[PDB]
């Protein structure tokens, strides 16, 4: 199969709710070397978002049952070595998009909205193993995670309007990075309390193609906020 | 629960 | 792993929302040899309902892309390819499970509910491979279909009262077996109507234990009827 | 669409 087949057999399995499937199928894109187009940067993303979420979904869950059997001693240790399956494919997975990122995806963006979203990829990815890491490895890996979103959200500033919706994106997480990463629940609500009021302050700088992505992240914004003060 | 890029 | 650890991998699994995982562990059980428990023969049932379902599901998905890609020629092959694909998969799940039943589940049905329970079981497998079925193929499997589903039926009535969960849950699908696949809706309803009206008419045979679930398939049939007949 | 144990 070539590229364009593959774009298409990607889109298919989307439709099939077949993630591992539409995944390798970017995967293999990716890595013939061509820099991605807008539409097939996005399933990329939506890919492998799907595949990761489903893991982080299983761990949350298998995570919080080893608490409740807190005192059932041969139950926690069935939790426990279940976590742990979860946890390795996770990292897989993580690690994956991670080296998709470093050899491709970041080196070739010619583009400063290529970079911003690329390396908020970056940081999401690393984020997801700081949920999930590890004592010592987590001070690092918390680290990396900082710096692609740190970058990212000085470049977004730079190159983008307050409107974009990669940027207010990237402010989400970037916040919930500051809220459940680094612990810093004022930081976080600063962040998000800024991206939002900079971008409602300037609602005419909405290109038609996304004033409902840019709109909907707001609303996410300010949700978090309501929550994080509550 | 708070809302992410990668929710839901 | 040994029997008692498998069953509590299976309820976290499924917990997990991974039924792969919970399907196997399952598969393991099963072929031990011992007869299973019903709580053990439920947990087998939902792993392989779920994970059939999935493949079912995309499948069901992707085909009816062939048909609204008529004209398109270069995206229906796509998606024919991508069909067979997916159907496959689903032949491999429905060879597990009626292989599974084959050796172990049913020739050990010390009990009438059991072996109904099981060749329901066997029934709704073959009915998931008529759906997909083939050509010449499709007649002989309709039929390894509608034996299973007509000694389960009969099974039923001599040994089980019509509030039994099991036997409102045979009909519902034998019912729906005549309907879709051996085309047949006046029977299809005929069916439905007996199974709930037997029931309504014995409404204090009701072991506390499946009340909700009898309850329910009860509303399922009553739907059904009321969908046919519009 | 029609309801059967294989449902939703």
């Amino acid at each position: 199969m070539d590229k364009n087949e593959l774009v298409q057999k990607a889109k298919l399995a989307e439709q099939a709710e077949r993630y591992d499937d539409m995944a390798a199928c970017m995967k293999s894109v990716t890595e013939q070397g061509a820099e991605l187009s807008n539409e097939e940067r996005n399933l990329l993303s939506v890919a492998y978002k799907n595949v990761v979420g489903a893991r982080r979904s299983s761990w949350r869950v298998v995570s919080s049952i080893e608490q409740k059997t807190e005192g059932a001693e041969k139950k926690q240790q069935m939790a426990r070595e279940y976590r742990e399956k979860i946890e390795t494919e996770l990292r897989d997975i993580c690690n994956d998009v991670l080296s998709l990122l470093e050899k491709f995806l970041i080196p070739n963006a010619s583009q400063a909205e290529s970079k911003v979203f690329y390396l908020k990829m970056k940081g999401d990815y690393y984020r997801y193993l700081a949920e999930v890491a590890a004592g010592d490895d987590k001070k690092g890996i918390v680290d990396q995670s900082q710096q692609a979103y740190q970058e990212a959200f000085e470049i977004s500033k730079k190159e983008m309007q307050p409107t974009h919706p990669i940027r207010l994106g990237l402010a989400l997480n970037f916040s919930v990075f500051y809220y459940e990463i680094l612990n810093s629940p004022e930081k976080a609500c600063s962040l998000a309390k800024t991206a939002f009021d900079e971008a409602i302050a300037e609602l005419d700088t909405l290109s038609e193609e996304s004033y409902k992505d840019s709109t909907l992240i707001m609303q996410l914004l300010r949700d978090n906020l309501t929550l994080w003060t509550s | 629960a708070r809302k992410s890029t990668g929710g839901k």
